[PDB]
C-alpha cells in the first residue's frame, strides 16, 4: 500500500516535471515564432507606405 | 399531538414562528409509518394549515420544499391509491400532490446535490456520482458567498464518517475536473490541506479518493 502510493505520487512528480517542461519548450518556441511574424508583418507594412510616399 | 400541531398551523403568523420546531420531519415519518385513518387525516389537516396559511411566499415554498426534502408527495401517491373513505383525506391528499408538484421541480434540480449539502446528508448519491451535474454546473460550488465550497471544506474539516470525507474529496475531484478556476479557488480557501491530511486517512476508500483528488488537482 503506502510505499506504492508514494511510488504513484514520484510518477505523478515525473508527470508534472515532465509536462511543466513542455510547456516551457512550447511557450518557448511560440514565443519565437511570434516574434518573426511580427516583426515581419510590422516592418513590411510600414517599409512598403515610406515607399510610395517617396 | 399532530391534531395540536394541526391547531398551532391556524394562523400565518405562528406558521411563519414553527419552523424552527422541525416538525415536517416527524409528521412525514408518522405518515409513512402510521396509515390509520384519523392521523393520515390530521397530518394532512397539519401540512395543508402549515403550506396554505403561510402567506408568505418564502414560508409557503419552504413549507412544500420540506415536505419534498421529506418525499412527502410519494407518499401521499401511495396514500391517494389506498382505500380511504373520507373527503377530508381525499381533497388534502390532491391539495399537497398539487403544491408539492411545485417544489418537487425545485429539489429534483441538481439541487437534490445542494439539499444532500445543506443538509449535511452526504453520500454515493446518484446526484455526487453522475459526471453530468459537474459537467454542466461545477462552477455553482461558488454560490451563495461559496457556501457549497465551505460546506464541504467544513465536513472535510470535522466530518467523522469516511464515507462523507470520501465523497467529499471526489467532489472536490469533479469540481476542478469540470471548472479549472477551482484549483484556484481551493488553493485560495486552502481546502487542498484538508485533502493532502485526508492522503493519511485510516479509511483506504479516503486515502483513494483524497489521491484521487490530489490528482485532478495537482496533474493535467
Amino acid at each position: 500500500s503506502d510505499a506504492d502510493v508514494q511510488k504513484q505520487i514520484k510518477h505523478m512528480m515525473a508527470f508534472i516535471e515532465q509536462e511543466a517542461n513542455e510547456k516551457a519548450e512550447e511557450i518557448d518556441a511560440k514565443a519565437e515564432e511570434e516574434f518573426n511574424i511580427e516583426k515581419g508583418r510590422l516592418v513590411q507594412t510600414q517599409r512598403l507606405k515610406i515607399m510610395e510616399y517617396y | 399531538m399532530i391534531f395540536s400541531i394541526w391547531l398551532l398551523a391556524f394562523s400565518p403568523q405562528m406558521c411563519e414562528h414553527l419552523r424552527r420546531y422541525n416538525i415536517i420531519p416527524v409528521l412525514s415519518d408518522i405518515l409513512q409509518e402510521s396509515v390509520k385513518e384519523k392521523v393520515t387525516r390530521i397530518i394532512l389537516a397539519a401540512f395543508r394549515n402549515f403550506l396554505e396559511k403561510s402567506t408568505e411566499r418564502e414560508t409557503r415554498q419552504e413549507y412544500a420544499l420540506a415536505m419534498i426534502q421529506c418525499k412527502v408527495l410519494k407518499q401521499l401517491e401511495n396514500l391517494e391509491q389506498q382505500k380511504y373513505d373520507d373527503e377530508d383525506i381525499s381533497e388534502d391528499i390532491k391539495f399537497l400532490l398539487e403544491k408539492l408538484g411545485e417544489s418537487v421541480q425545485d429539489l429534483s434540480s441538481f439541487d437534490e446535490y445542494s439539499s444532500e449539502l445543506k443538509s449535511g446528508r452526504l453520500e454515493w448519491s446518484p446526484v455526487h456520482k453522475s459526471e453530468k451535474f459537474w459537467r454542466e454546473n461545477a462552477v455553482r460550488l461558488n454560490e451563495k458567498n461559496y457556501e457549497l465550497l465551505k460546506i464541504l471544506t467544513k465536513l472535510l474539516e470535522v466530518s467523522d464518517d469516511p464515507q462523507v470525507l470520501a465523497v467529499a474529496a471526489h467532489d472536490v475531484g469533479e469540481y476542478v475536473r469540470h471548472y479549472p478556476r477551482g484549483k484556484r479557488v481551493i488553493e485560495q480557501l486552502g481546502g487542498k490541506q484538508l485533502v493532502m491530511n485526508h492522503m493519511h486517512h485510516e479509511d483506504q476508500q479516503v486515502r483513494y479518493n483524497a489521491l484521487l483528488a490530489v490528482q485532478k488537482l495537482m496533474v493535467h
